[PDB]
């Protein structure tokens, strides 16, 4: 291409219609309760360090708009794929793990993630819910690390999602402005993704 | 057992705190949180130290008070309801 | 003669310095008045040409400097509560990048002779009017086929030091990102924006 | 005149073309219904010539649904409106 790729970052987008969904077991979280989760993160925070999250942004096109794919637990609770590094995993080959995990056929059959995109990162500078897409000054040592990832998809695939979750196509104007619906990452997700020159295959 | 130690700017970090606790001689630090504005995390300059035991109370009750964190002395006090109320009133009366 | 060098590695990571607020001054020059300065004049010129020339280009630039190890975005403050970026309007068939280095050595270069290098390497976003009105999205809505003004933001990095000259009905004011952060009330959907859109950038403060 | 509804992707073009054909070709500006804080098509829209609409467009189904037009005013707009939100 004529433009620095910096300055131009195209991506191929496929229609929702080619794709398709299947269920299979599933996928409870490590942590039952809040304070489980923090309480962990505590004891992860002192034994190994900062917790080191990975998601993932995978996008697919429908009457002329991108939709981001969301995992949705009941009425009102949306999530990107994704989870914990492991102590000293590569980002990028996390995330496909983590993705194949979650999305990942029964059937043994690979999906072929590509992973080329940071989107944007998220600090939490406590063992609390705030987080941030800057550290505050005051605080060198953060307690977790978010990094969103554009998700390039294959032309065709099978998502196989465990039954406690749903998979929701959202489309990008119904996350704008919308913390209140989906937090502060998720909503924010088109700002994120507004400097894609996106081909509507 | 915890103390409030403040009013210092809004770039004073946690690992100055942290050092300045060790440099009394305290090592049993369980916890530092700041007050914080929620919308954007700045701190609002003084911090709640959750240390693991009484005698670290007694020292940081008497040895942290009058030392200097980015040119300000800090105050130290046992950290019950008046005393966060009122770091909170100073902490307010700043940010005018 | 010079030796060859190794290529940089081409990674979509990027890294981004950073200088303290202290390392940037500026001059005053002779104020800098808006093509419009009312709402009804803004868009009744924007009717009149988008009927001439089409869509309206408009390009903006993202000077970020640091103190306390925090990225702080300078901004135009035109009034007690009005804060714009540097950048403006394209002429038509314009190139965006050259585009903004003009638009921006008009606004802030400096005057004294020496010539202001703009280093524009990174898009940072792109916000979308469809209508000739207020609202802006960060991407075309469905049903709009023919949006009236498309801006792109671009990071614009900064020399270690730099002089600005400084138009003196404006202030240049340096923003915490924290300031900016959901922020929207006080400095609209685009700026307060900047936070999460610079939050892909590795930081280098130097 | 009012005219909808229709889908949130339906676009501008689409009414456009489905106007043309019946005749009408003095169509001065398309104005869509629209959420403010998102930009999201409501599905109605007003169309800027007049009896040529009124007649010949109604009985068109443009992407799946058939075409309501009736006349600007501000009992027409209450009814698109509540239809709006009646979905």
């Amino acid at each position: 291409q004529t433009k620095p790729l910096t300055l131009e970052r195209t991506i191929n987008l496929y229609p929702l219609t080619n794709y398709t969904f299947g269920t299979k077991e599933p996928l409870y979280e490590k942590d039952s309760s809040v304070a489980a989760r923090f309480q962990r993160m505590r004891e992860e925070f002192d034994k190994i360090g900062m917790r080191r999250t990975v998601e993932g942004v995978l996008i697919v096109h429908e009457h002329r708009l991108p939709h981001v794919l969301l995992l949705q637990l009941g009425t009102t609770f949306f999530k990107l794929p994704g989870g914990e590094l492991n102590p000293g995993e590569d980002e990028v080959e996390g995330l496909k793990r983590l993705m194949t995990e979650i999305l990942g056929r029964q059937d043994g059959v690979l999906q072929d993630w590509v992973i080329d995109d940071c989107i944007g990162n998220w600090w939490r500078p406590n063992f609390e819910p705030p987080q941030y897409p800057y550290i505050p000054a005051h605080i060198t040592k953060p307690k977790e690390h978010k990094k969103l990832f554009l998700v390039q998809l294959q032309e065709k695939a099978l998502f196989a999602v465990p039954k406690n979750y749903k998979l929701v196509a959202a489309p990008l104007f119904e996350l704008y402005d919308n913390a209140p619906g989906y937090g502060p990452i998720i909503s924010s997700l088109p700002q994120l993704l507004s400097r894609f020159n996106f081909i509507y295959n | 057992a915890a103390v409030y130690v403040g009013s210092f700017s809004w770039w004073t970090t946690d690992q100055q705190l942290i050092q300045v606790i060790r440099s009394i001689g305290v090592y049993d630090v369980v916890e530092l949180k700041f007050a914080e504005n929620r919308a954007n995390g700045q701190s609002k300059g003084y911090a709640e130290v959750v240390v693991a035991s009484e005698n670290s109370v007694h020292k940081l009750l008497e040895l942290l008070p009058g030392k200097v964190l980015n040119g300000e002395k800090v105050d130290v006090r046992p950290a019950t309801r008046q005393n966060l109320s009122q770091f909170e009133a100073q902490a307010r009366k700043r940010e005018c």
